[PDB]
């Protein structure tokens, strides 16, 4: 079924994931986050108070 | 009425059968100069066709009249065609089977139920002859009579890229077709081909007999090809094109291969299930008759 | 006793596929002042802007 859009750039896109890991520094942070709240909707670990 | 020369009607110049190759007219054997195949590890094997039904749709009176070269045309090359399987057309088609119908199969292709002088007719012995195949087209629906969609598109590929040698050996390697190509290379042959006036075509491949329907097979089998490329198009699994030298390349992987494939795409026409049971249907008795 | 002028790549390499521009952007940049980094950092930030 089609879908009205562009194809995801494979190429395009890792060249400037490079790009940016070579000179944006806030790029990590911004992976992690994503990754971060993905666990966080996992809920697979908690802190208990005791 | 036209009376059916020696050769059939796919002598007469009013049936001849063309192509555009990027704009141009030209024979549809030129445009299969054209192809190249890459050859992949999988093999087609042609298993013997099964023989089709002796059943033909009853011969039930219809109002108005049939459009049945067009029906059969857009079944199989059209775009988005419609309502492939709906019955009237082919009870028509098996009113024409009678052997003192009073139905006439006009060289446009309507089928009239009155005898309308006005108006010329392919001879009604010939149509008789190909309606008698043919109206089996009206049960491609039918569970009893499904045609296998899979395995006669073997058939398809050992016809269309199949090397003289593998053709007699029955087998051939699973082949990736490819041309140097314009935009909508395919659409537009499907398009050159589903205003092809294919009774003539199927009518001589029924009423000739011996050494004239054999020099017909060798004179149309470029034609067949072109049916058989415009279907396979239709059912291969991917089409794309390949930039080479500032030259597109169409390439369609692969013929022989009917991936069952339902949804649109922008490269090529599709077949809808009830399409897909109508084609493989046709090839059914197409190539029961042309195998013979 | 010579002649200066640009010879895109493309007339050159037979491989399209490694050439993306042409003697264009050559003489776009020779319209550009030669500029520092920092200026080039300014264009950047304004483009971005």
């Amino acid at each position: 079924a089609l879908r009205p859009e562009l194809a995801f750039d494979h190429d395009h896109i890792i060249r400037c994931l490079m790009l940016a890991a070579a000179n944006y520094p806030r790029l990590e942070g911004i992976i992690v986050q994503i990754n971060t709240g993905y666990v966080a909707s996992a809920n697979v670990i908690r802190p208990v108070s005791e | 009425m036209l009376q059916q020369p020696t050769g059939g009607y796919t002598t007469l110049e009013q049936f001849a059968f063309t192509i555009r190759n990027d704009g141009t007219n030209a024979t549809p054997t030129q445009f299969l100069q054209l192809l190249s195949y890459e050859a992949t590890e999988n093999e087609l094997v042609k298993k013997t066709i099964p023989t089709p039904e002796t059943h033909l749709p009853s011969a039930r009176n219809v109002p108005g009249n049939v459009y049945i070269e067009d029906a059969i045309t857009q079944a199989l090359f059209g775009i988005s065609a419609q309502n492939v399987n709906a019955h009237g057309y082919f009870s028509r088609l098996s009113a024409l089977a009678l052997p003192n119908t009073s139905a006439r199969l006009g060289l446009d292709g309507v089928i009239y139920n009155s005898e309308t002088i006005n108006i010329p007719f392919y001879d009604p012995a010939a149509v008789a002859n190909f309606a008698a195949t043919y109206a089996k087209l009206g049960n491609a629906s039918t569970p009893r009579y499904r045609a296998d969609m899979i395995d006669i598109y073997a058939h398809v590929g050992l016809e269309l890229a199949g090397t003289d040698a593998e053709r007699a050996a029955g087998v051939m390697p699973v082949k990736r077709a490819k041309f140097d190509s314009w935009e909508g290379s395919l659409i537009s042959l499907s398009r050159d081909v589903v205003n092809w006036k294919i009774l003539a075509f199927l009518i001589d491949l029924c009423s000739l007999e011996g050494e004239a329907l054999r020099a017909f097979k060798t004179r149309n089998r470029d034609v067949f090809r072109m049916m058989l490329f415009i279907m396979s198009t239709a059912v291969a699994a991917n089409v794309v094109n390949r930039k080479v030298t500032k030259r597109v390349d169409r390439v369609l992987e692969y013929i022989g291969v009917n991936s069952m494939r339902t949804a649109g795409r922008t490269a090529t026409i599709t077949y809808d299930l009830s399409r897909h049971e109508f084609a493989a249907k046709f090839l059914q008795l197409t190539f029961t008759r042309w195998n013979a | 006793r010579y002649h200066e002028s640009v010879l895109e790549i493309a007339d050159i390499f037979d491989q399209a596929d490694f050439i993306q521009t042409s003697d264009a952007v050559r003489q776009l940049r020779a319209l550009m002042p030669t500029l520092s980094t920092s200026q080039i950092r300014h264009a950047i930030e304004r483009i971005a802007q």
